[PDB]
DNA sequence: CCCCCCCCCCTTT
DNA sequence: AGGGGGGGGGG
DNA sequence: GGCCCCCCCGGC
DNA sequence: TTTCGGGGGGGCC
């Protein structure tokens, strides 16, 4: 009847309140939103697009159908649009488009394929609901039969009622679950080979597993289901148990190489169920091991390499320093946030069983509200369905705003957000306020100033005042950074003036960024001050050692020793080896004896010079025989000691 | 003379969910949950004097009836709530066996859960899951960010809003009707104005009036009550001329007994949230206020320093 | 087997 | 921001 | 039961 | 990283 391309052709094409349409009128058309729309905000425009089933893509691609363009569009957007020759429209164009598809279909293969996918999802949801009701019916029949000769199904949390029963019912992370199943299904072969026959997947060398991912993605569920499907008997320890070295070495340790009495007394009548007699250890919430569990992490790491039964560790965040001991002793399995297309049918099934209407078009939004948390979205559905019987586009905004998950940002994310020119503009400052910026700083107040100081010279600004240059803004930012450093020194003092922390937030992070806010010109780099400070401390300790090894013969301080004495000591200690060969040894030794210097002190002194006097290459170029003879001569004599019992 | 009267804040603390004003949607959800049952794990967040503890207590009471004394375990900041407590007492309570009506469960109330340490919150994780068929958890906090993400994932979020003037007026009028307190419209308006959405403060000021002077009018309220000094600081920092700002600072703050540190902190906070001034101007003002705050902290806290701060602020805002 | 979107996740003591 | 990785679509 | 020690925050 | 002071949680005894 009506093809989408014809309607698009009718609409005007740009060159380089709204009317109500019909259900799924934009279905099958991919729309990318760029720039600022005078009428609708980015969130409002995205909601209006998703109302009609349109798929919103964050990036422009050859498959894109239309791209609404307004004002303030980035150069990359225009470059991609021109390269891929993608049509663009205006606010009036979008208004006409949303009402120019009365047939909500009858278009190219894209719309038909989208409708087929929607029908397949509906059919899958219906089949799941049918199977669930059949299971309920058989359970009721068994209960009646038992009662003829305990927990009500309507009294359970929805997260327990609809918990996955098999590994095919788990949504998302299919690859990770498959990898875990393969690893646990070939554990016997690896054990028979002593965990040395590394397979193609590489999981044959690891006798332990480390599952990590964000909350509410199906990690504990996946581990338990994998253990159960293979017949293993599950032994579990959670954060509610004191997992310290003292009790860990007296508890679960014995089970690492012992059979299960439960398995033997429960699978005595079964056949081929070898795993029933074995153990599978599951350590849940390893990251939750606080001071109450002393030395537990090290003991778990030791067990990982000396365990005779499969061992699976579960944690939320794997990149903490505290989790370093598990660096290369377990097979790491990452569980990423499931996409909104993985749990869709599950949400239809829950809606059908619970007798409330959940429009599919608003499902995606909910996933962003909880940041891909299945437990949280199920809880949200259960709570909202209590009084609201319809979850549609007329109320999704309120629910999403009232259930937003506030996850503290990390150093890199904080730096990226705070060095963005949008938030510092009038409109951006109106939306993202100064209080929000101070809170973003407080999210990590120990690393935000360092990241800002590290990444405030590698951006192209977009907030430059009229007549100002990039260098002047950089200088102003540096001045405020110095002032913030002074304030920090005052905070960490003998007076503990922590009440000045908010002021520091404005002086160290917010103000300089506002002065150089723009677009990052390169990769965000981690602060380099910590490694440099550690190196400086090490070199200062070495300098102090040299100074107190030579104090008796020298008249100076450590600074004077470094700035003035050391070059002459180089001329007296390193130059001779380069001129007279091995014959220098004696002379050099004498000089060292004249100042109570050792070989370690020799290397430390040689490691101080910088610039044109770097001795690393020269020292490497010294003949090996000369150094060997020097060492032999040094170790073949008796030398004095400047300080006894250092 | 040695016998005390129960304050109105405790004498009229709502005992049924129908008497809690404000947050109509959440209260309706709680009422329907009580009518049906199957209470989930929940976290109630908000600001002081809004009815979070009242809501949780009313829900638990109406849910558990006569079994309140056996199915409710209440712990607050005045009780030890360390890792050992979570791992022993709460675990034993969750594992306890108790007979309750069909759709009722034991309730573990953790008031002011924000103060709880990370270890205890982590330990609660699997306990809330293994025994969810018999026990449910209700956290009440002021700052939701203090509760770890795994715990938030397991519960239902209930963020409370500040009571509007209409709801505060309704509850205040009910209290006046019950106590037969003579009042005037301006007095109630002043009480609401000082309340700032805090029902506890509103009731306390209403009792102080009547207890102090009798008939509730703006005159008596302002005689016993002081207009919030943040508004005075805002007026001082928004004056068109330096003379007016100095006059406000002297007459309304310095001569009233407010300390310099309080004044400078309030000025910082007010300048942070002045949406009618540009961000750059606010940042410069904050820099000046921080300089003055550091000077005051060093020990030099004088009227001259605050006057200099105002002069510099007016220099910037020109 | 090979390639192309679409997004996520990690840099980090 | 830049680079690596996982999964659906085309091929 | 009591010292003694180590680790971790600190604004609103 | 980091200059006191307070709190928790574990280890000797
Ligand atoms: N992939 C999933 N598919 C279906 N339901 C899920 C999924 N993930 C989580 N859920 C639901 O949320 C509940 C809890 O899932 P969990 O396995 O505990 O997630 P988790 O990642 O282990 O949570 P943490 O790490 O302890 S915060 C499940 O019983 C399910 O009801
Ligand atoms: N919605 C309300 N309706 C009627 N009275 C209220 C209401 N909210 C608070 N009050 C009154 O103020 C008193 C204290 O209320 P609370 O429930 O203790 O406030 P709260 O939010 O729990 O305090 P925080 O957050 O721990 S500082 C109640 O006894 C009531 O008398
Ligand atoms: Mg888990
Ligand atoms: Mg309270």
């Amino acid at each position: 009847n009506i093809t989408a391309q014809d309607v698009l052709d009718k609409i005007p094409s740009l060159d380089l309140s709204f009317p109500e349409g019909k259900p799924n009128c934009l279905l099958g058309l991919t729309i990318v939103f760029t720039g600022v729309l005078p009428t609708l905000e980015r969130g409002a425009s995205e909601a209006l697009a998703k109302r009609y089933g349109a798929r919103v893509t964050k990036s422009i691609s050859s498959k894109t159908s239309v791209v609404v363009l307004g004002d303030e569009a980035g150069p990359k957007k225009l470059e991609k649009i021109k390269q891929l020759k993608i049509k663009a429209i205006d606010e009036e164009g979008f208004k006409q488009l949303i009402a120019g598809m009365p047939a909500e279909g009858g278009d190219g293969e894209a719309a038909e394929k989208a409708r087929r996918k929607l029908e397949e999802q509906h059919n899958i949801a219906t089949k799941e609901a049918e199977l669930l009701v059949k299971k309920e019916e058989e359970r009721s029949k068994k209960l009646a039969a038992t009662r003829v000769s305990v927990v009500r199904e309507e009294d359970k949390l929805w997260t327990v009622k609809y918990a996955p029963t098999n590994l095919q019912q788990v949504c998302g992370n299919k690859g990770s679950v498959m990898k875990l199943k393969n690893w646990l299904a070939n554990w016997e072969n690896s054990k028979k080979n002593s965990f040395k026959h590394a397979g193609k997947d590489g999981s044959g060398v690891f006798r332990a597993a480390m599952l990590y991912g964000p909350p509410g993605i199906g990690k504990t569920t996946a581990a338990h289901l994998v253990a159960q499907e293979l017949g293993y008997d599950i032994l579990e320890q959670n954060a509610s148990d004191v997992r310290s070295k003292t009790l860990l070495n007296a508890g679960v340790k014995n089970a690492l190489d012992n059979m299960s009495v439960v398995g033997y007394f429960k699978h005595n009548e079964e056949a081929q169920n070898l795993n029933g007699k074995h153990f599978v250890i599951i350590m849940d919430e390893v990251d939750g091991m606080s001071g109450g569990d002393r030395g537990g992490v090290g003991q778990l790491a030791q067990f990982c390499r000396k365990t005779s039964t499969p061992l699976i560790l579960i944690c939320n965040e794997r990149n903490l320093p505290k989790m370093r001991p598990f660096d290369r002793v377990c097979l790491d399995i990452q569980f990423r946030r499931p996409d909104a297309n993985s749990i869709k049918s599950r949400l239809m099934t829950i809606a059908i069983r619970e007798k409330f209407k959940l429009d599919p078009n608003v499902i995606d939004r909910l996933i962003q509200t909880t940041r891909g948390d299945i437990r949280q979205v199920i809880n949200l559905l259960s709570t909202i369905s209590t009084t609201t019987k319809t979850i549609n586009h007329e109320n999704i905004n309120e629910i999403s705003k009232a259930w937003e998950k506030n996850i503290a940002l990390k150093p890199f994310d904080i730096a990226h957000k705070m060095l963005d020119g949008q938030i510092y503009s009038d409109i951006g400052s109106r939306n993202f306020t100064l209080n929000d910026k101070i809170a973003l700083y407080f999210d990590d107040f120990d690393f935000t100033p360092l990241m800002i100081q590290e990444n405030y010279l590698s951006t192209r600004p977009s907030v430059l005042k009229p007549g100002q240059s990039h260098l002047e803004a950089v200088a102003e930012a540096a001045n405020c950074i110095s002032l913030g450093d002074i304030v920090e020194k005052k905070i960490r003092s003998s007076e503990q003036l922590w009440s000045l922390l908010p002021l520091h937030a404005v002086l160290s992070s917010v103000y300089p960024a506002s002065k150089v806010a723009g677009h990052m010109a390169g990769r965000i780099n981690f602060t380099a001050w910590l490694g440099q400070n550690s190196k400086s401390a090490k070199y200062y300790r070495l300098l102090q050692e040299i100074h107190y090894h030579t104090r008796l013969g020298t008249s100076t301080d450590k600074i004077g020793l470094r700035l003035d004495y050391l070059p002459t000591f180089r001329k007296r200690l390193l130059d001779p080896f380069l001129k007279q060969g091995a014959d220098a040894i004696s002379s050099v030794i004498e000089v060292m004896d004249d100042y109570y210097l050792t070989k370690e002190d020799w290397d430390s002194i040689m490691e101080f010079f910088v610039g044109p006097d770097v001795t690393t290459a020269i020292i490497k170029k010294i003949p090996a025989t000369v150094k060997s003879g020097f060492t032999r001569k040094y170790n073949s004599m008796t030398h004095p000691v400047a300080i006894y019992r250092t | 003379t040695l016998s005390l009267q129960l304050p109105w804040v405790e004498k009229y603390r709502p005992q049924v969910l129908s008497d809690i004003v404000g947050n109509k949607e959440t209260i309706d959800r709680l009422q329907q949950i009580a009518k049906d049952g199957n209470m989930p794990h929940m976290i109630i967040s908000g600001m002081p004097g809004i009815g979070k503890t009242t809501s949780v207590h009313c829900l638990a009471h109406e849910l558990l009836g006569r079994s309140y004394a056996d199915g409710v375990l209440e712990l607050n900041a005045s009780d030890d709530r360390g890792i050992d407590v979570v791992r022993n007492q709460i675990k034993h309570f969750a594992q306890k066996k108790l007979h309750l009506p069909p759709g009722k469960h034991k309730i573990v109330i953790l008031d002011e859960a924000d103060s709880m340490t990370a270890g205890a919150q982590q330990a609660l994780r699997r306990t809330m899951e293994l025994y969810s068929n018999s026990t449910r958890f209700a956290f009440a906090c002021n700052q939701s960010n203090k509760i770890i993400e795994p715990l938030q994932s397991r519960c239902a979020i209930l963020r409370y809003s500040k009571l509007s003037d209409e709801d505060v007026l309704k509850r205040l009028l009910q209290i006046i009707k019950l106590e037969d307190v003579k009042y005037t419209n301006d007095g109630l308006e002043a009480i609401i104005f000082t309340a700032e959405g805090d029902m506890r403060q509103a009731i306390n000021n209403l009792q102080s009036t009547v207890a102090g002077h009798g008939l509730v009018n703006a005159d008596n309220v302002f005689k016993i009550v002081d207009s919030p000094h943040p508004l005075i600081v805002k007026k001082m920092l928004l004056a068109s001329n330096l003379e007016d700002s100095i006059q406000i600072l002297r007459t309304d703050l310095w001569k009233k007994g407010y300390s310099s540190i309080d004044i400078v902190t309030t000025s910082f906070r007010v300048t942070k949230n002045l949406a009618q001034v540009k961000e750059s101007v606010r940042l410069e003002m904050i820099k000046e206020i921080g300089l003055t705050h550091m000077r005051i902290l060093e020990g030099v806290g004088t009227y001259l320093q605050l006057a200099s701060m105002l002069a510099k602020i007016h220099k910037l805002n020109n």
